[PDB]
C-alpha cells in the first residue's frame, strides 16, 4: 500500500508541443463541388419546416408521432398538427424528427428540435462522403500554415510556418503543431510571463465556413507532450475570433507506484494491443487503437473518426451498407465494458499535464483597430489584398505562469 | 531527514489583495498635447508603409525628424545575398515585404558612430516596439507627480463596488503608478490598514466590481488590447502585474474562483531560500513602497542596478534610487542602445537569477476563470441608467455601453491547501 506527496523546483524549463487547428475543417468553396448535391437535399429538407410547400434514400429522415411507438413516417410524406407546459415560450411538439439505422433489427435517433436533426443527419452524409476521399486531396484541400498564421514569436525570436509540423486530422483538416519538429532541439523558457512565451496571430475567414456544420468562428489549440497524440476531437481549448486568448499554464508532472492493486505500465509493452497512432503510449490511445481494431475485426472496415489500421478500408455506406448499425453495436458494447479493450488496457505510470489558466481580452482595441488591421494586411500583403475585418483574426498567447517543476510523487508504506 | 505535511479544506481567512489596471496607461485626451508630434510622425510612417501613393513631399517633410533621427526604422533588404541593402524609410514607391526583407531598428551610441540593427520579421511587431520605445523616451521627461494625473482616475474607472455585503467606493483602494499601466488600484492591500477577512465561499461573499474601461480615450498606437489587467497577490506585495496578471474582457461578467496554496522550503542546500530578503546584496529599490522582499523585486532592481552602472541612468519601467534619473535621450543620447545590450546579453539575465535568492513563505492564488455576456436584456437599460446617474456626478456627463467590465472574485468551496517541506 502507498502514500502521497507534492514537491516542486525552479529550473529553466522546456516548452510543450502546441497544436493549432481551424475549427472549420476545409475551405467551403474548395469542397463545395463534392457536397453541392447534399447541400440541395438539406436545404430542401429545411425548406420543409415552415414557409414553403438520392441521399435521403439511404438514411431516410423520419417523423415520429409521440402518440405511438414502432410507428414512423417519411419526412417528405404527409403530416399535420402541441403538448402543454408551464413570456412563456416553452412547449413540447407532439411530433419529432429523427432517422434510423438497420442491419440485414434497427436503432434510431430523435431530436428535441427539427433543425437539430437535419444538421446531425447532414453530418452523417458528410462523413459518408469524405471517408471516400484520399488523404493527399484532403491535405491539398485544407488550410496551409503560411495562410493560417499571420505572425508568431517566442521570447522575441521569430517563427515561420516552417517551424510547424503538419498533422492532418480526419475531422479538423490540416492541424499544425509547434515545437515538435524531429531532430531539432526542443524549445525552453528562462523567463515566465507572456512576452517570453509563444504569441501568434491566426487568420480565420468566416467567409469559407461551410454553413451546415454547427460551430463558432474560431480555432482549437491543444497542449501536449512532444511525443503525445492530440485527440483534437475531445480535449482542446477553443479560441474565439477578435480576442486575445492568454493561455497561462503551470507544468505538472505525475507519478504512481506499481502494485498488484495499483497497476500501470511505463511504455505499454505489457498489453497485446498494437498502437496505430504513431505516438507514445497512453490510456486513451490504447483504448481507441483497440477499438478500431475490434471494429475492423467485426465490421470489415474502420471508423473514419480515427486513424486507419493497416490492411483496412475507411467505412462508408456506399461500400458497407450495414456499417453504422455494426458501429452502434460495438460502441454500446464498449460502453457496457463488454469488449476486451476496457479490461486489458492500463494507465501510464507517469505523465505530464499543462494545467491551463485561460483568460480573454478584446483585440484590437477599438482605437487601435484603425491602423493595426491595415498593417496586419501589409504583413501577408502579397498573399492577401483585402482589408482584414476585425472578426477575421484571433490573437493567442501561450506562456508559463512560473518556471516551477510542480509534481506529485508517491512512497510505499 | 525530511518531513512533510498536506491538507485541504475551507476556513475563514484574509482575503487576497487584488489589483485593477486599465490597459491604456493614459487618457489620450489628457496627454496627447505631449504626444502630438510623435503621433503625427507615426501617421506618416504608417502612410509611408501602407500606401505611399497617397503621400506628398510637401505634406510629409514638415514632420519632426529630430524624433526620427534618434532611433529610426530601416528596411533591411537582403533578398540579394550577394549584396544586401539598408534603406531609411525617409513606378510605385511601395516598400518591400518579400521573404528576404526585414524591418529593423538602428539603435546607436557614441555620437552614433556605433550602431546595431534589431530585427523584427513583421511590421506589426516593429511599429509597436518602436512607438513604445519612443513614447517611453517622452514619458521619462515628465515628473511623476504630474504624470499620475494623466492615468484613468479611480473616480472614472470604478463605477460600482461591493465586498460581501459591505459598501465601497474608489477612495477605498490604494493607488500606485505602475509605470507600464499608469494608475493601478489595489484593493485590500493590507499595508495602510488591517486586511479584510471573508467568512464564506461563493460569489455572495467575494468582490463585486463594475468597471469602466473608457475605450474611447485609449492611447491610439499604444494599448492594443482592451479590458482590465487584473492580478491576485498577498498583502504588501508590489505586484508585478505586467507578467503575472490576468485579463478580463469588456461586456462580460468575468467571474474568478479562488483557491490558496502555501509552501515553505526545506533549506539552503535543497534550495537557497531566504526568509525576508535581508541577506541579498541587491538594493531592493522597491522598498520605498514598503513591500516585502520577493524574487521578482530582486530581479528587476538588479537589472536596474546594472543599468545605473553601465548607462549612468535608470530605465523608465523600474523605480529609481532616489539620487538617479530616468533616461531621456535629451540627457543620455545612447540610452536606448545601452539598454538593449542589457536586454540581449543573457549573462545579465542569469547573473541576477543567480544572485537573487528564492522567497520562503510561498503563497499562490490558483484561479478558475469563467464568463458570460453582460448585461443581459433583463438588466441593461435600468442598470445602465442607475450607472448613468453615477456618471452624471461628473462635472459634465459622459456615457458608453461598450466600455463596462463586471467582476466577481471569491473563494471556492474549499479555499486552502497548506503544504510543507521541513528538515528533521
Ligand atoms: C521636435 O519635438 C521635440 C519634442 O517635443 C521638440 O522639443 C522641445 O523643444 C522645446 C524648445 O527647446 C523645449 O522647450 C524648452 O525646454 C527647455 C529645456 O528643455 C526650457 O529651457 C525652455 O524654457 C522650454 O521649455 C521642449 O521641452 C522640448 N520637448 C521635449 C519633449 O523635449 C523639438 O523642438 C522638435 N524639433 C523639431 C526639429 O521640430
Ligand atoms: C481492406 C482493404 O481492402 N483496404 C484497402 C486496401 O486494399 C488498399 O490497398 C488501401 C490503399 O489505400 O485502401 C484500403
Ligand atoms: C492543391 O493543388 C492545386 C493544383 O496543384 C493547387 O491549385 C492548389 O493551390 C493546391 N492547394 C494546396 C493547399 O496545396
Ligand atoms: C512564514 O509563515 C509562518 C507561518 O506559516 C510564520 O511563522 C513565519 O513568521 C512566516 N515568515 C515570513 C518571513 O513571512
Ligand atoms: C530578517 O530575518 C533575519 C533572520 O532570518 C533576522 O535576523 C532579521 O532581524 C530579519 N529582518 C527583518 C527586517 O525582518
Ligand atoms: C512606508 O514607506 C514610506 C516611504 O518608504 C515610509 O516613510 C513609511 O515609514 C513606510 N511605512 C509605513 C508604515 O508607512
Amino acid at each position: 500500500t502507498v502514500s502521497v506527496s507534492i514537491k516542486v523546483h525552479f529550473r529553466k524549463l522546456d516548452f510543450p508541443a502546441v497544436t493549432i487547428c481551424n475549427i472549420n475543417p476545409y475551405k467551403y468553396s474548395t469542397v463545395r463541388h463534392l457536397l453541392a448535391d447534399l447541400e440541395q437535399e438539406t436545404r430542401e429538407a429545411l425548406k420543409s419546416l415552415y414557409g414553403f410547400p438520392r441521399f435521403s434514400h439511404r438514411i431516410p429522415l423520419l417523423i415520429f408521432d409521440q402518440d405511438e411507438k414502432g410507428k414512423a413516417r417519411d419526412f417528405f410524406t404527409g403530416r399535420k398538427r402541441s403538448i402543454i407546459h408551464k413570456n412563456v415560450m416553452h412547449i413540447e411538439s407532439k411530433q419529432v424528427v429523427g432517422f434510423q439505422l438497420c442491419s440485414n433489427d434497427c436503432a434510431t435517433y430523435t431530436f428535441s428540435s427539427g433543425i437539430n436533426a437535419i444538421q446531425e443527419w447532414y453530418k452523417l452524409h458528410y462523413m459518408n462522403i469524405m471517408a471516400q476521399v484520399p488523404l493527399e486531396k484532403k491535405i491539398n484541400m485544407s488550410y496551409s500554415a503560411e495562410e493560417l498564421l499571420v505572425t508568431c514569436f517566442f521570447d522575441g525570436v521569430s517563427c515561420d510556418a516552417r517551424n510547424f509540423t503538419l498533422f492532418h486530422h480526419p475531422m479538423h483538416g490540416n492541424c499544425y503543431t509547434f515545437n515538435n519538429r524531429e531532430n531539432e532541439t526542443i524549445l525552453s523558457t528562462s523567463m515566465g510571463g507572456s512576452e517570453y512565451g509563444l504569441q501568434v496571430i491566426l487568420y480565420i475567414n468566416e467567409e469559407e465556413y461551410n454553413p451546415f456544420l454547427v460551430s463558432s468562428t474560431g480555432a482549437k489549440v491543444i497542449i501536449h507532450r512532444q511525443d503525445e497524440y492530440p485527440f483534437v476531437e475531445d480535449v482542446g481549448t477553443e479560441i474565439e475570433t477578435a480576442m486575445v486568448t492568454s493561455i497561462g499554464m503551470h507544468l505538472t508532472e505525475s507519478f504512481k507506484l506499481s502494485e498488484p492493486y495499483s497497476q500501470c505500465t511505463e511504455d505499454g509493452s505489457d498489453v497485446p494491443i498494437r498502437n496505430i497512432y504513431n505516438a507514445a503510449y497512453s490510456l486513451q490511445i490504447c483504448l481507441h487503437s483497440c477499438f478500431q481494431t475490434k471494429m475492423v475485426e467485426k465490421c470489415g472496415c474502420a471508423q473514419y473518426s480515427q486513424p486507419l489500421p493497416p490492411a483496412a478500408n475507411y467505412c462508408n455506406y456506399q461500400q458497407h451498407p450495414n456499417w453504422m448499425y455494426c458501429y452502434y453495436q460495438l460502441h454500446r458494447a464498449f460502453v457496457q465494458e463488454e469488449l476486451g479493450c476496457q479490461s486489458v488496457c492500463k494507465e501510464a505510470c507517469s505523465f505530464k499535464e499543462w494545467t491551463l489558466t485561460t483568460s480573454l481580452a478584446q483585440w484590437p482595441s477599438v482605437v487601435s483597430e484603425k491602423w493595426l488591421l491595415p498593417v496586419l494586411t501589409w504583413d501577408q500583403g502579397r498573399q492577401v489584398n483585402k482589408k482584414l475585418n476585425k472578426t477575421d483574426l484571433a490573437k493567442l498567447l501561450i506562456f508559463y505562469k512560473d518556471l516551477n517543476q510542480r509534481s506529485i510523487m508517491e512512497s510505499p508504506a | 531527514e525530511v518531513s512533510v505535511s498536506l491538507s485541504v479544506g475551507f476556513k475563514t481567512m484574509d482575503f487576497p489583495a487584488v489589483t485593477i489596471c486599465n490597459a491604456s496607461p493614459f487618457k489620450y485626451s489628457k496627454i496627447k498635447h505631449l504626444l502630438k508630434d510623435l503621433d503625427e510622425l507615426m501617421e506618416a510612417v504608417l502612410e509611408r508603409i501602407l500606401a505611399p501613393e497617397l503621400s506628398h513631399a510637401n505634406a510629409t517633410r514638415n514632420l519632426n525628424f529630430s524624433i526620427w533621427n534618434h532611433t529610426p526604422l530601416v528596411l533591411i533588404d537582403e533578398r540579394n545575398p550577394h549584396h544586401p541593402m539598408v534603406l531609411d524609410l525617409f513606378a510605385s514607391e511601395k516598400i518591400c515585404n518579400a521573404h528576404g526583407c526585414k524591418m529593423a531598428m538602428r539603435l546607436c551610441s557614441l555620437n552614433r558612430t556605433q550602431c546595431t540593427f534589431r530585427n523584427f520579421t513583421s511590421a506589426t511587431q516593429a511599429l509597436t516596439e518602436w512607438y513604445i520605445l519612443q513614447a517611453t523616451n517622452i514619458f521619462a521627461q515628465v515628473p511623476q507627480q504630474e504624470l499620475v494625473e494623466m492615468s484613468y482616475p479611480g473616480e472614472q474607472m470604478i463605477l460600482a463596488c461591493l465586498f460581501g455585503a459591505e459598501p465601497c467606493n474608489y477612495r477605498n483602494f490604494t493607488s500606485i503608478f505602475y509605470p507600464h499601466y499608469g494608475n493601478c488600484y489595489i484593493f485590500n492591500w493590507g499595508m495602510t490598514e488591517k486586511a479584510l477577512p471573508s467568512a464564506n465561499p461563493g460569489t455572495e461573499f467575494g468582490l463585486k466590481l463594475i468597471l469602466d474601461i473608457g475605450q474611447e480615450d485609449y492611447v491610439p498606437f499604444l494599448a492594443s488590447t482592451a479590458g482590465v489587467r487584473l492580478m491576485l497577490h498577498e498583502q504588501r506585495s508590489y505586484p508585478f502585474i505586467r507578467d503575472e496578471g490576468i485579463y478580463a474582457m469588456s461586456g462580460t461578467e468575468t467571474s474568478i474562483g479562488v483557491l490558496v496554496d502555501k509552501l515553505q522550503r526545506m533549506g539552503e542546500p535543497y534550495s537557497p531560500c531566504t526568509v525576508n530578503g535581508s541577506e541579498v546584496p541587491v538594493q531592493n529599490f522597491y522598498s520605498d513602497y514598503n513591500t516585502t522582499y520577493s524574487i521578482q523585486a530582486c530581479l528587476r532592481s538588479c537589472f536596474q542596478d546594472h543599468m545605473i552602472r553601465n548607462c549612468n541612468c535608470g530605465h523608465y519601467l523600474y523605480p529609481l534610487p532616489r539620487g538617479e534619473k530616468y533616461c531621456n535621450n535629451r540627457d543620455f543620447p545612447d540610452w536606448a542602445h545601452c539598454y538593449s545590450d542589457l536586454q540581449m546579453s543573457v549573462a545579465q539575465r542569469e547573473t541576477c537569477i543567480g544572485m537573487c535568492k528564492e522567497s520562503c513563505n510561498d503563497t499562490q492564488y490558483k484561479m478558475t476563470i469563467s464568463m458570460a455576456d453582460w448585461p443581459s436584456e433583463a438588466s441593461e437599460d435600468w442598470i445602465f441608467h442607475v450607472l448613468s446617474q453615477e456618471r452624471d456626478q461628473s462635472t459634465n456627463i459622459t456615457l458608453s455601453r461598450k466600455g463596462i467590465v463586471k467582476l466577481n472574485i471569491y473563494f471556492q468551496e474549499f479555499n486552502y491547501r497548506t503544504i510543507e517541506e521541513s528538515a528533521a
